């Protein structure tokens, strides 16, 4: 009677160098109960297990996805097992690909001079990113940020400025005060979500 | 730079049909195929500029119509990406540059061959020798 | 390989074209402006290969034979050349390598996008994300 | 006035790097009389005097035709100069080009080694020809060689061999005496006309 409920979704959830699994939990899971996560290639139709028995909700894909930004896609698959049953497989409902990768900024480097906020976007470098395929080399054009400015001494009120470059400066007419900003990373191009950096701030004089 | 020669006019469509894809995306790519059609040389050297042109009027002619037949909840999507491909494809036209630059010598021979009296053929049979060698030269080439 | 794929295979009656043309090659080349029609590059760069068959076409079709009325005399030799270019195209055409490119990826994708059960249109439409990629690579290759 | 009889014919003969151009003197040639020899190139309609009076029948135009094997040709021309007068131009009446280059090989280097002549023919290396424009480099496909082998002690009658590389070999099977060969080059996919090599022999035996 090996028919045991299988996950009710699986889907990947990846930032850059960074594909994770997911997948819901079968109703009655016991405490002898796994996921058996399993993953195929575009163009070579042949599923390959990367774990037999995860007792997890979710799984790094990472190590075994490298080529994700030179490739045609994955597509992925979990299956709940209990010693000898197991359910059927889950499949992921997409081809996961680049397009699919949330975009994150790294940090924000600021800097006053001569009444300049001189901005520095730092984009991710993950340690698993093989030397040549940085950011810059994965998405070589229309790299775009929506860069948030509030004033410290002002409120939760945030203006806007688009930049088409990883360096931007925003002028500093005679004011004084502390100015916070984050980043939204995107690809003009493309329909990549991306998600705010951690607010950075400066103090203009003293 | 004509405008519809710069990629950055194309950068707006080409993520419209992206996010309306996104949004139909499961139903589309839910088959139980996962080969691929498209491969990562399908566009890329000499050849690529015929082997584009030939792709969009493929999917504009022959594919997408045939969506409306396969996936009829998705009519509106369907005919919106095609409605985007297509200004996308009428737009690279007008630009030289995005297609294949194979008539432009043509034209240069045709018309000098044309501005003649007798419209080439006698300065056509004197280079006969120049032929051959062309002839010779583009056999070892390839 | 293929024979009529190796220029080997072209040798003799590139010899024969030659070794005609020399003896009426003093006639044909007389008036002779000293201009050049067909120069150095005019079969090279990507698309000589289109080139390459527009202009042996153009022999083949209309100049040869519009040969015959400028010079009755060398009709004979005119028809030989003719007869021998003729059999080097009709080789020609027959190794895909010796002509362009593009004419054999065409042929690939077609073949796979119609060996399929539904002629396609489901891995097509499974793969506009795919096109859309290849489409914006190619609008920055050039 | 000026009206001096014109050069009966103009014309090449060349071999590789060695672009000479002959003509025909004119009937009543006198001592004060000389030649003037003017160079044009296809594609670019204009003539330019090589020489302004050549005291000779013949001139050496590959200091000024290097660029022969990389060209559409060229097209030249001779008139007769006397003082103020001269005569209208003869032309030549071909293109000249890599097709009107007659094929020679520089030489053939023979050597014996357990019953086997070892045969090197050694294209031609004129000093004006450019670095990188060899025999090998010109016509790179189809190079072939009529061999032509002769016994000494026999007569004058050749036997032929076909090869299509620089080197060759001809089996001595136990033969003694001296073999004598020739050289024709060709190249198959052309028609230039190629001319034979000096006879060089060789002794089998201690000869
Ligand atoms: C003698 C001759 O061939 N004349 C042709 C004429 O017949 C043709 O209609 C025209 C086209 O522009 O080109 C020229
Ligand atoms: C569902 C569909 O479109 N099927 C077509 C069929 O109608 C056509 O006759 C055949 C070619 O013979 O290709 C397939």
């Amino acid at each position: 009677g090996t028919e045991l409920p299988s996950p009710p979704s699986v889907w990947f959830e990846a930032e850059f160098f960074h594909h994770i699994l997911h997948w819901t939990p079968i109703p009655q899971q016991s405490e002898s109960t796994c996921y058996e996560v399993a993953l195929l290639r575009y163009g070579i139709e042949s599923w390959n297990s990367i774990s037999q028995c995860s007792q997890t909700l979710s799984y790094d894909l990472t190590a075994v996805t490298l080529d994700l930004y030179h490739s045609n896609g994955y597509r992925a698959r979990v299956r709940a097992v209990d010693g000898s049953r197991h359910s059927q497989w889950t499949v992921t409902n997409t081809r996961f690909s680049v397009d699919e990768v949330t975009l994150t900024v790294g940090s924000v480097n600021l800097e006053i001079h001569n009444g300049f906020i001189l901005g520095k976007i730092q984009l991710p470098r993950p340690k698993m990113a093989p030397a040549q395929d940085t950011y810059e080399s994965i998405f070589s054009h229309f790299r775009e940020y929506e860069i948030a400015i509030r004033k410290v001494p002002g409120q939760f009120t945030f203006t806007h400025k688009k930049v088409k470059h990883e360096q931007f400066s925003l002028l500093t007419s005679g004011e004084v005060g502390e100015f916070c900003v984050q980043v939204k990373p995107s690809v003009a191009s493309r329909s990549n979500k991306g998600m705010w950096s951690k607010e950075e701030c400066i103090s203009l004089t003293r | 730079t004509k405008p519809q020669c710069r990629p950055e006019d194309y950068a707006t469509r080409l993520q419209d049909l992206r996010v309306t894809f996104h949004r139909v995306k499961p139903t589309l790519q839910r088959e139980d195929d996962y080969s691929v059609w498209l491969d990562g040389t399908v566009v890329k050297g000499c050849w690529g500029c015929s082997v584009m042109d030939w792709l969009l009027r493929r999917y504009l002619e022959i594919v997408f119509p045939a969506g409306d037949h396969v996936y009829p909840g998705l009519k509106t999507e369907l005919h919106s990406m095609r409605s985007t491909l297509e200004s996308i494809y009428k737009d690279m036209r007008q630009c030289p540059l995005l297609g294949c630059g194979d008539k432009s010598v043509i034209s240069r021979l045709s018309q000098e061959a044309e501005r003649k009296s007798d419209n080439g053929t006698r300065k056509g049979l004197s280079e006969l020798d120049t032929l051959f060698s062309r002839l010779e030269e583009y056999l070892h080439s390839r």
